């Protein structure tokens, strides 16, 4: 009577579906009494204004991770469930944007053209959704042409030591992607959407202007979620970057996403799961570390004509701290690509700049995305690097080996040579081609090592001048013919050295 | 000691405060009156449900003493301090658990018992008695002690019979036969 | 329904942990169906812990749960189709067709977990 | 603000305050524990409710007796700027070492900032 109405007045008096109220704040990762009806992957809305998504619905008391600091929490507040699952405005408004995370635009060239608003997960394409691929693309570095030829769905995995130009093998290949940009076709057009991750605002900062001066910025996008901003945010950010990049591909339109890099959200998933207490993996990295990964990397694709004719490329990009690739994360994403490309420290120093050590790097989907020509010039462009490595390797020494080693020795040191690749310099695919028929057919085995660099540049000069029509043909026919191959033989015999 | 150990996680505590209760021995009647206290908690239920809310602090343990001023003083001293400890423990989902682990050291200082006859299907009043019966013309219930004796209903544990009381049972059921039978049949 | 009603109390991801009905508990490696709009999301039973409640590991994805959502008990191990009208078509792990020409209709189901 | 609240525990430098008022003062607020050490001064950075908080103390906690009053400063440490600071050396508390006088400031600024 007097103590059941004294009670009814120490009591809450809410039942706390949709609202429960805050206990227990510290560490950033909340903890509520209360919410007893509450979707999973929820927002909540916490009445300090900050918003946090629910990952942890234990009993009676919601686990609640914030994407704002606990220093404007204090507890004892009301969080009122907002009711949605994170969602993000998508559109075609991002080409030219900076957005953050929840899509605000960091550019500030003011709200984002955003035809859509999309879930922060949307399941992959099925086996029947896509096509089967057959769609080749570029990066204008020609050894990752040639040697692991890039395609659109699948995924390859750019793996190598933090920032050795980590960054700059992944702007390579967008600043090629002008020569189809240029080109009218929306097949044609990948509109790249560039994902940094954990990364310096200065950075990015610096990455963008570079992009506005090589006017790539147009067709680009870029996702941010610079390291100040929150380690949910951190975690989502792939995955709303990952939607944007669906709705390209279901227009139909083509797209290619970077994802650098994918090491630091797996040590945010790490901050969250050890601050939800959730049983940290290998490395405390967590158990369910892989179905993110997973999920996110599948849902690359190109698509037939069941749904759009778009295809999402996906060069996901993993920076290997310690450089060892038989750690739990990369062996993870290892397993999950269709590609990794491994770069060499040691081969950097060496003098490629960036360095790609092709021995630990795959391409499984192959040359259905090279180009014809390019199959057929670099077709024992392979055979003869894998020979320069053995003989390479035995003739250290300093020995004077048998001859025939030697043939292959002195061949495979000028290949390396001409492969060389200087940093923000893409290269037109169609004068790929007479450089790598020239070194495959040889005329260039003679030419001194030293010399190779000068070659090269009045070679290309010289065909610009004379043989351009061969040039305008390999663009035109993207498959040598037989009489181009004669007039290609003849040409770089007629230029016979510089 | 009190009379079987219960284990006593959290409640525990309070059966040794039962063992208190003996010590200074009208606590034995104060399992009786803290029973009524328990009683009272019975006539809590929409404050009970409100109690298993958390986060009532100095504030909770007052309104604690409020619902005590309701009561009339079943448990005494002990029960009061019991009320304070709980309190200050913080939690009202071991409150009722403690009335039960004490109900259960209470009844085992009487001496009562509880048995149970699981069998498929319900059994005579007749076999119900026979049964208590045979209990006492057994050193199981030597006599001394009391026993409530329950017939469960569980189709699930198939035909026959299943005694229980202590940690002694005999168990004629069907299955256990059927899969000797069959064992041996498939040897 | 079921008398073996559960209904979630924590998902912390895959793990979900269900409150079954009291002395209406499950068994190790029973296939729990929830009702979804998803088709049914099917979680396999892997320990009891205690008072009826135990702690599944689901199978298919997670996401939206209601906590103290009912469950609903399928009593045993996933249960796919045999038959040699398996042969020929892609089905999936609770046996659903990837084809998607329809359903695997066979004469026999048989349980995932075989001696 | 005129919070006080006692030191329930006082596991190593990371002191636990039982405040008395339910408002807990925010985290990353600065508080001062009243000794003869002078101030302590700590930093909450959980509250474990119940009124009581979990607190990093970034002074040493030799000699604390258990109930001792807290106050607390009411927010992140206002450290003393100006450029009247400039040819000072400033400890942690942000007073002097090298002894030229009280630290000529102005403005008093958070130790964190966005």
């Amino acid at each position: 009577s007097i103590l059941e109405e004294r009670i009814k007045g120490v009591s809450d008096e809410a039942n706390l579906n949709e609202t429960g109220r805050v206990l227990a704040v510290g560490d950033g990762i909340a903890r509520v009494f209360g919410l007893n009806n509450i979707q999973a992957e929820e927002l909540v809305e916490f009445s300090s204004g900050v918003k946090g998504m629910a990952l942890n619905l234990e009993p009676g008391q919601v686990g609640i991770v914030l994407f704002g600091s606990d220093r404007l929490v204090k507890e004892g507040e009301l969080v009122k469930r907002t009711g949605n699952i994170v969602d993000v405005p998508v559109g075609p408004g991002l080409l030219g944007r900076v957005v953050d995370a929840l899509g605000n635009p960091i550019d500030g060239k003011g709200p984002i053209d955003a035809a859509g608003r999309s879930r922060a997960q949307v399941k992959a394409p099925g086996i029947l959704p896509r096509r089967s691929v057959h769609e080749p693309v570029q990066t204008g570095l020609k050894a990752v042409d040639a040697l692991v030829p890039i395609g659109r769905g699948q995924r390859e995995l750019i793996i190598g030591d933090r920032q050795t130009g980590k960054t700059a093998v992944a702007l390579d290949t967008i600043l090629n992607q002008k020569r189809w940009n240029n080109g009218s076709d929306e097949s044609k057009k990948l509109y790249c959407v560039y994902v940094a991750v954990g990364q310096k605002r200065s950075t990015v900062a610096q990455l963008v202007q570079t992009l506005e001066q090589h006017d790539a910025m147009k067709y680009s996008i870029i996702v941010a979620a610079t390291a100040s901003e929150a380690a949910p945010l951190q975690y989502l950010a792939p995955f709303t970057a990952a939607s944007i990049g669906e709705w390209f591909r279901d227009n139909g339109k083509h797209a290619l996403i970077v994802y650098d890099d994918l090491s630091k959200q797996a040590v945010a998933y790490r901050q969250l799961s050890l601050l939800l207490r959730r049983p940290p993996g290998r490395e405390a990295y967590p158990g369910d570390v892989f179905y993110l990964h997973s999920r996110l990397l599948e849902r690359a694709a190109k698509l037939s004509e069941k749904e759009g004719s778009g295809s999402l490329t996906a060069l996901p990009v993993i920076e290997t701290q310690g450089g060892d690739v038989s750690a739990y994360i990369p062996t993870n994403v290892i397993s999950i690509t269709d590609g990794q490309i491994f770069l060499e420290a040691e081969l950097f120093y060496k003098g490629i700049r960036p360095a790609i050590n092709v021995g630990l790097s795959v391409s499984r989907v192959g040359s259905a995305a090279q180009v014809k020509a390019l199959k057929q010039v670099a077709g024992s462009l392979k055979l003869f690097l894998a020979q320069y490595r053995e003989v390479a390797a035995f003739a250290q020494f300093g020995s004077d080996l048998d001859a025939s080693t030697k043939q292959t020795l002195v061949r495979g040191e000028r290949l390396t040579q001409l492969l060389k690749q200087n940093q923000y310099s893409p290269l037109a695919t169609e004068e790929q081609v007479p450089l790598i028929y020239a070194g495959v057919n040889g005329h260039l085995d003679g030419i001194e090592l030293s010399r190779i660099g000068e070659f090269e540049s009045s070679f290309l000069s010289y065909l610009k001048s004379n043989h351009n029509e061969l040039l305008t043909e390999i663009r035109e026919k993207g498959e040598l013919s037989k009489e181009l191959l004669a007039s290609l033989k003849s040409a770089t015999e007629s230029f016979v050295a510089t | 000691p009190p009379p079987v150990r219960l284990f006593g996680v959290e409640g525990t505590y309070a059966t040794a405060l039962y063992q208190a209760a003996a010590k200074n021995s009208s606590i034995d009647a104060a399992f009786q009156s803290l029973q009524k206290v328990e009683s009272t908690v019975k006539k809590n239920p929409k404050l009970g449900h409100l109690l298993l809310n958390p986060a009532l602090s100095l504030k909770d343990r007052n309104s604690v003493i409020d619902a005590i001023v309701e009561t009339h003083k079943n448990l005494d001293g002990y029960v009061v301090n019991l009320l304070k400890v709980l309190s200050e423990n913080n939690r009202l989902g071991c409150f009722e658990k403690i009335a039960s682990d004490f109900g259960v050291l209470n009844d085992a200082h009487n001496g009562l018992l509880k048995g149970t006859v699981t069998s498929a299907e319900p059994l005579d009043p007749k076999s119900f008695k026979r049964i208590e019966k045979a209990l006492s013309a057994s050193k199981l219930v030597g006599q001394g002690k009391s026993l409530k004796l329950e017939n469960v209903v569980k189709p699930e544990i198939k035909g026959g019979l299943i005694v229980e009381l202590g940690d002694k049972t005999v168990d004629l059921s069907i299955s256990t036969k059927i899969q000797k039978l069959n064992k041996v049949l498939e040897d | 329904s079921t008398p073996i009603t559960g209904k979630v109390t924590a998902v912390i991801g895959a793990i979900v942990d269900v409150h079954f009905e009291q002395s209406e508990l499950p068994a190790i490696l029973n296939a729990l169906e929830i009702k979804t709009p998803q088709g049914k999301l099917v979680l396999e039973v892997a320990q009891h812990l205690g008072e009826n409640t135990v702690r599944t590991i689901a199978m298919d994805g997670t996401e939206g749960l209601v906590r103290g959502e009912k469950v609903l008990d399928t009593g045993g191990p996933i249960s796919v189709p045999v038959g040699r009208e398996t042969l020929g078509r892609i089905i999936n792990v609770i046996g659903e067709p990837i084809d998607e020409r329809g359903p695997i209709k066979s004469k026999l189901r048989k349980p995932i977990h075989a001696d």
